[PDB]
């Protein structure tokens, strides 16, 4: 017996289905580490990351909700992005949206 | 993409089909249902979700909510459900799926600049306790009440006075509305219950008048068959509910008369059982009523190697009756049965009992009602195995059943169901958050009408809140003018109509109780039971439909000695 | 350890115990607080063990004799009461006329 | 039929010709009047008396009590009586015989619906203590004192500062206005006492103006023949009391410089004895005059063999003399006297000083002022045996001169003796109820304006309130606006006139002083002696008409360690 | 005539040359000047100086101060000066020589029948601490900080909270509004601090316009460019100071992307040596510009051989990282870092970072931004010897250097210099009395707005307020409405306009913060240095002007073990 | 003394273990909040000796083993969290996974 245990139901949870997405290539070109977080528009992260920005535009990353994904510097990775839904406004960020796509 | 169902539960708490026991019982719940969109959920923190043009939006106050509690499993008498929960002007706005409209689906509960964070994930969120058998023997019982998660406290008293030590009754309009000012000053909603037992009906129209939201008739002020009419007539008048402790002693009439009396009106009949007080050997009889809504108080709650010895002597010292005199003998073993403590236990697991209360610091523990209420079920689960409703390979039926009786169902029998009880839209946001290993026992955060009001707490002068020593503090929810805006005053109709909060400056928000009288046992949620019980004059075996009704007593409970210091 | 306020009201009586203790180790004759406080720790260490009810309200009237009191404290404790969480449950302990 | 006066005494307390054993003294109170019906008195219980049709009756709440304290053994200056006592509107109704007129004789004191029961049988109840020597060093003085039994606190301070340290003074419109607010705050009626020592009278009556009740002239501040002049030309002014600390060291004249300079007019000399202050060695003197109203502080009552050791230190450390040198040690020797300490014990049982007082944290104990006041009388019983004025086998009249000094006199010195000050019908009921065991020390329930305002509590999460710890817990009397309508804040008539209340938003109810200036040594309850008393200036010996006034030191008291934890 | 040095000292405090050692540390002040005329000194007591005709005058209430402080050393950033100190409706009056100008010369003070005295001689007097990074998640927070000497307390909250426990934010104006009426309970000066991350102005106006006085920017609520730039555009218009915690991540942009998003505009950069949060590893860099006011947090101050282990860590658990994953481990080693930690502490004595603070409860001890001020002036003079400032041989200047970082900087920063922050004329009277012995841990007396709020207090029923146990307890500035007349909320401009005060019906005097744009790094009192501050990308070493700053880890420090029972 | 807050809530602490100490003697297996006040006072009082907070956050994993508490108690305390004055000021000591 262990108090508030779970007995959890084995198998998988399939995130973000039915929504579409892309794959980019991303490098840290900068000298200090960044992180980025599942629901940042991608493509307004720190300019040092280099990678497609207009592939990129009205996408986040396509990892569990709250994760983030980290970018030593010189890193390269192949991130997997999903297009932002609701109203697909962007406010925020770095200020390049600023409305509706 | 995929994550495993183990790593999703750890991130984000339970999902459909996960099973969680309840702290540290045979109890099981299971997610019937999660009103997220996978993989769009909100979390806090570094990183995380709900930060500009991301989990939170760019709408203004009006169109935001004031507190999410993001990935809450919830229990209640409706569902066990897996749900963020909105919070707006201190009352519940929603239960669904938070978020930013402007890059999210499905949101329904907008998080913007304006909301704060409860995380919830991992924590099972109920509503809060409503314990309707108070007696006001000192203040300190709010903070007790208000730790074991209790939200709502309605009772009578004036403070340690020997009529308030026996019965829960404010008499009169100077104590009664010296206590309304008094409840100003509790984290806790209070509503009052005046002196019942008169024979002149203006002398309890007074009461009501001065505040009271209902009427206790004590056999120590004379549970006679025309004080009983009085007050029910009074109550028919003015939307007031009656709490009965009825003539133990059947120096009036046995329980049929005091029945006859009642004349199918409505009445909310305290410690059914009777070793709190009752005809006996047979007040037990009263829950066979239609009109008839009936509450356990806590110490039979549940039957256990311990409960008589305890008992037996808890009364005798309680009435000076000293084990040499054979009438006083025989009047504390008409009282204390074995046989309708037992049977009391089953009756609640059927359905039959509705309620559960305190009773406290007069024959009940104020801090219990839950734990017991817990310890209650998992005995029931260990002797009865599935109820009969149970569906699927869980204890949700009977967890539903037995939350509904510290919650809804005092709310409902006390006319307040329209403003606490339940986590439902629009109703006052008072929740309780629990780890589930400490479900029922200790929770994690009280909240009152949407603003923490006491929750554990850490080493003040620490770097972070969790070092030692951890034990329950007052918050900002139970502080002055925070404290009055996030609490409720119950009224009767007629003090409201006439203005007694203006006069005597009640600070608090001020609610009005209605439905007093219209509510009835069928509309007990999950407790409806109207069985064909009968008692037997000399053995006092229960019987319903002639099937004798029993249980064994426990050794050693959960919800106990794991937990407690002392 | 998340104490709620009974939990922390029953460290004061511990420690009140704890003073009594050490004055009954050094042959002092307890006076009214020292003797209730003192009897009344030892029921709660009593239901910690798993002693039942009936037990302990018949051993708790072995901790004091009238030898070990000051002058008029029997006649002042007919009777000792406190609740502690036995292993089923928080349960109320009565001992009668404790100390003769 | 008949009853044996044992069991009688068992079921309802002791009647006319029982004894009773004050806590552990040697003191005995006989009951001199019973006010009952014998057989007709009211109990509430479980088949007990008040109940519907029986004991309560059918009347409307204005035309009964709202409490009713049963079979109180009353002690108080004017009676040792045995009687139930009813409070309304949060004054003594009536001290006669309750129950119902509809079917019992001689009801004096009307139950009804709307009345609570406190049950006072085998307990006595007498008035709350006022003490009026209070320096407000710190607000946690005010529960220390109300558990003591003290309802009422006159004094002056602003905190711990210098010279409310040294002084019971609150210096001034800001920090009397500031006070005042703080008091509402407290469960203690309170009254302020201002700065006297001005020799510029508009100084005075702007504090007056202002809000005190009273003028402090102290030492510290200069207590001159022009200071004490104008304070109390500014008392016959504005009917306010004048309290004394005189000049110790003789600096501006001798005792009789300051009589002089008194003039005849009223004035409150503080610790006559003089140890806590005075003309050193003759302040004592004082006691022959008929405009002085003398008071002691409690350190030095009653005398004992560790008096003179622990005073004669705690002087030194008070004003940092250091035992090398000479003349502190002279100053400090011309203070500390073993023949005016023994005195003192003397003049209180003759009558001679006519209160007792505490000195609150300056070189006084705020929780001892009543049970100093029984030690004393427990002391003079034992070394003078009978007063000339005791009829009877008891010590009833040595118990009236006594409680006088802690209850009516303070309360006739200052001006509030239409308010409080003893159980008399319109006066606020401020009400203690002793277990007799306890008598003095340990109160069972303290009642501030009908409300229960702190008793003794046990473990809040028990089934009933009397298991451990049991401890001394604030209740419903001493919560925010309950407690407002339950202390008065007494306030100068001028203060009064000037709408002050209105102007500060004072909380609490108001009263107002009077009669400061008409009071005299003639209208001190049983302690009106005006002795023909001198003090050798070398020697120190107090004698009256030439007589050795003097007493022995205890060497153990009652009331002492069979009670206290430390 | 003459009196010696040591022999003066001993009865008023040192004066003009006499030094004073710091607690147990190695700081040691110097009697810069002193106000007095020899002879003329005020002393307070039995034949002492404050007396009718003496040095107490016949002045009026309105031509004498409430309360004066005898010979209080003054520790402030302008001086280390002895004089007395005048206090008059609950402000500074004067700062200078008290008594009574009809016998004394050179009276600035006029004390009369209307003045309370606190004996301040042999003390050292400062301001009233202010502590601008609170996390409100408990109300315990406010006496914790009290107790340590802080009067004013700015920062953001709801409760134990998610998005309390990790940000300083009060989000929305129904949390707004709630909090300010909280805050009339607490006996320390409040101004709140709204959620600033948003994109949408409107949506901040209207929480300035509920009550904040400013918004803080947090990593967690997305910490972005766009977010920032909002805060700022609507601080600049509405007179609010903005708080920043960067973005860690470096998600956004580095450093100098947040640097480019602030643009010149006027920010409190919180915790800027980065351990406590932001871009890593270089945030330190901020403290080179002009527009920056940079605040260091607590638990980094001074670098001790235990602060790695325990913030690494402390780090690990806030976060939920477990040393398994690589990545987590990262992210920690990227925060966590000696190099800055050391340099932070020099940067402090060379005056670049201008302002100290908790954090509290969220990586910060409320009850430790004066000791471990002073914790670090010690280690810097230790490892550095005098500053380059430094006149005499004493620390007079390193001691004004940091007393002005938790005193005056937080409260120009905050835009309430013109209440709070010092002791000059006009100011609030927030004072604390402090023994040299105790200096920066445990005070003697703190005062609110003229009112004695907490002070160590002995035995309640002790003949004098000295004897054990002595521990902080609530005095009468602490107290309902005296509190509410001694303490401030701030409000911003919009808020005061708008009625907020009168709406919400706060009890309390109210004050409005300006002039938060005006204020930069120049104003900083004696912390205005602006180095070419440089962080190394790989090895993380801080230099200045290609100079490295470092330090060394202390092994034991004072005001530690000697002062704390655990 | 001068005791702040912070001091007497450690007093508080301080008492709780001393409960639990006195259980432990008697070979109770120990609760929930016993578990948590011996090693929490365990902890400071190494703090006072002087120790090293990587020491305490070693030598607090050996005060208890699952032997000595009740069943599930090693699950319900992932962490012990701590702090006391060190030679060099309050230091916070967390002790991971302390019982197994
Ligand atoms: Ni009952
Ligand atoms: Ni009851
Ligand atoms: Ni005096
Ligand atoms: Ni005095
Ligand atoms: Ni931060
Ligand atoms: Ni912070």
């Amino acid at each position: 017996m262990i108090p508030g245990e779970y007995h959890v139901k084995p198998g998988q949870i399939a995130l973000n289905t039915g929504r579409a997405t892309c794959r980019v290539v991303v490098e840290n070109h900068g000298d200090r580490p960044i992180q980025v977080g599942s629901h940042y528009h991608f493509a307004e992260v720190n300019p040092a990351l280099k990678f497609d920005r207009q592939q990129a535009a009205g996408y986040r990353l396509n990892i569990p909700a709250g994760t983030a994904v980290r970018f030593e510097p010189g890193q390269k990775r192949e991130v997997e992005l999903v297009a932002f839904a609701g109203h697909r406004a962007v406010f925020g960020f770095r200020g390049e949206v600023m409305g509706p796509l | 993409s995929n994550i495993s169902r183990q790593a999703y539960a750890d991130m984000f708490g339970p999902t459909v089909g996960d099973k969680v026991r309840l702290a540290d019982t045979e109890l099981w719940i299971e997610v019937e249902d999660d009103l997220t969109t996978y993989g769009e959920e909100v979390k806090f923190g570094g990183g995380k979700v709900i930060r500009d043009g991301m989990g939170q939006g760019q709408m203004l106050a009006a169109d935001c909510v004031d507190l999410v509690l993001t990935n809450a499993l919830i229990v209640d008498h409706w569902g066990i459900v897996k749900a963020d929960i909105g919070v707006k002007d201190g009352r519940i706005f929603a239960i669904g799926k938070a978020g930013n409209p402007d890059i999210q689906p499905n949101v329904t509960i907008p998080i913007g600049a304006a909301t704060e964070v409860i995380a919830a994930e991992g924590k099972i969120v109920t509503a809060g306790g409503i314990d309707t058998h108070i007696h006001w023997i000192c203040p300190q019982q709010a903070e007790e009440a208000l730790v074991s998660g209790v939200t709502t406290m309605v009772g009578g008293g004036t403070g340690p006075a020997a009529g308030t030590h026996a019965t829960t009754c404010t008499p009169g309009p100077w104590y009664i509305s010296r206590m309304l000012q008094a409840a100003d000053s509790l984290p806790v909603n209070i509503g009052l219950l005046g002196k019942g037992n008169v024979s002149q009906p203006d002398a309890l129209r007074e009461q009501v008048a001065a505040g009271v939201i209902g009427l206790k008739i004590h056999e120590d002020w004379g549970a006679t068959p025309a004080a009983i009419d009085c007050a029910l007539t009074v109550a028919d008048e003015m939307d007031i509910q009656v709490a009965l402790h009825s003539d133990t002693l059947n120096e009036s009439g046995f329980v049929e008369d005091t029945l006859a009396a009642i004349g199918g009106r409505t009445i909310h009949t305290f410690h059914t059982e009777g070793a709190g007080g009752g005809h006996a050997p047979d007040i037990i009889t009263a829950c066979a009523h239609p009109n008839i809504l009936p509450s356990s108080t806590n110490p039979t709650l549940p039957y256990t190697l311990n409960t008589i010895d305890e008992h037996l002597d808890m009364l005798m010292v309680c009435h000076h009756l000293d084990p040499d005199i054979a009438e006083d003998v025989a009047f504390a073993e008409s009282r204390i049965r074995r046989e309708t403590i037992a049977a009391e236990d089953v009756l609640h697991d059927l359905g039959a009992f509705s309620l559960t209360s305190s009773d406290s610091q007069a024959m009940g523990r104020v801090g219990e009602v839950i734990l017991r209420t817990w310890q209650v079920a998992h005995r029931m689960k260990v002797q009865r195995g599935a109820l009969a409703e149970e569906t699927g390979d869980n204890d949700n039926f009977r967890v539903k059943r037995y939350i509904a009786k510290y919650t809804i169902n005092p709310a409902l029998t006390h006319g307040i169901a329209h403003e606490v009880g339940s986590i439902e839209v629009g109703k006052l946001a008072d929740l309780v958050v629990w780890s589930p290993a400490f479900f029922g026992v200790k929770p994690a955060t009280v909240i009152k009408g949407g603003m923490i009001a006491i929750a554990p707490m850490g080493d003040i002068n620490a770097s972070i809140p969790t070092p030692q020593p951890v034990h329950y503090r007052p918050m900002f929810g139970a502080l002055g003018s925070a404290r009055h805006h996030c609490r409720l005053t119950f009224l009767s109709q007629a003090a409201a109509a006439n203005g007694v909060a203006e006069r005597l400056n009640l600070r608090s928000a001020i609610a009005v109780v209605k439905g007093c009288r219209t509510v009835q046992k069928a509309d007990m949620v999950h407790n409806s039971l109207q069985p064909n019980i009968t008692v037997d004059a000399q053995t006092y075996e229960v019987r319903v439909d002639g099937e004798l009704i029993t249980s064994e007593p426990a050794d050693v409970l959960p919800m106990a000695q794991r937990y407690f210091l002392f | 350890m998340e104490l709620t306020p009974r939990e922390k009201d029953k460290l004061l009586l511990f420690t009140a115990a704890l003073v009594a203790e050490r004055r009954l180790a050094r042959g002092l004759k307890l006076n009214y607080p020292e003797s209730v406080a003192l009897i009344s720790a030892f029921i709660m260490e009593g239901a910690r063990d798993g002693k039942s009810v009936a037990s302990l309200m018949e051993e708790g009237r072995h901790v004091l004799t009238r030898e070990q009191v000051m002058e008029g404290v029997p006649e002042m404790i007919p009777d000792i009461q406190v609740e502690a969480t036995f292993p089923d449950g928080s349960k109320l302990v009565t001992v009668h006329n404790p100390i003769i």
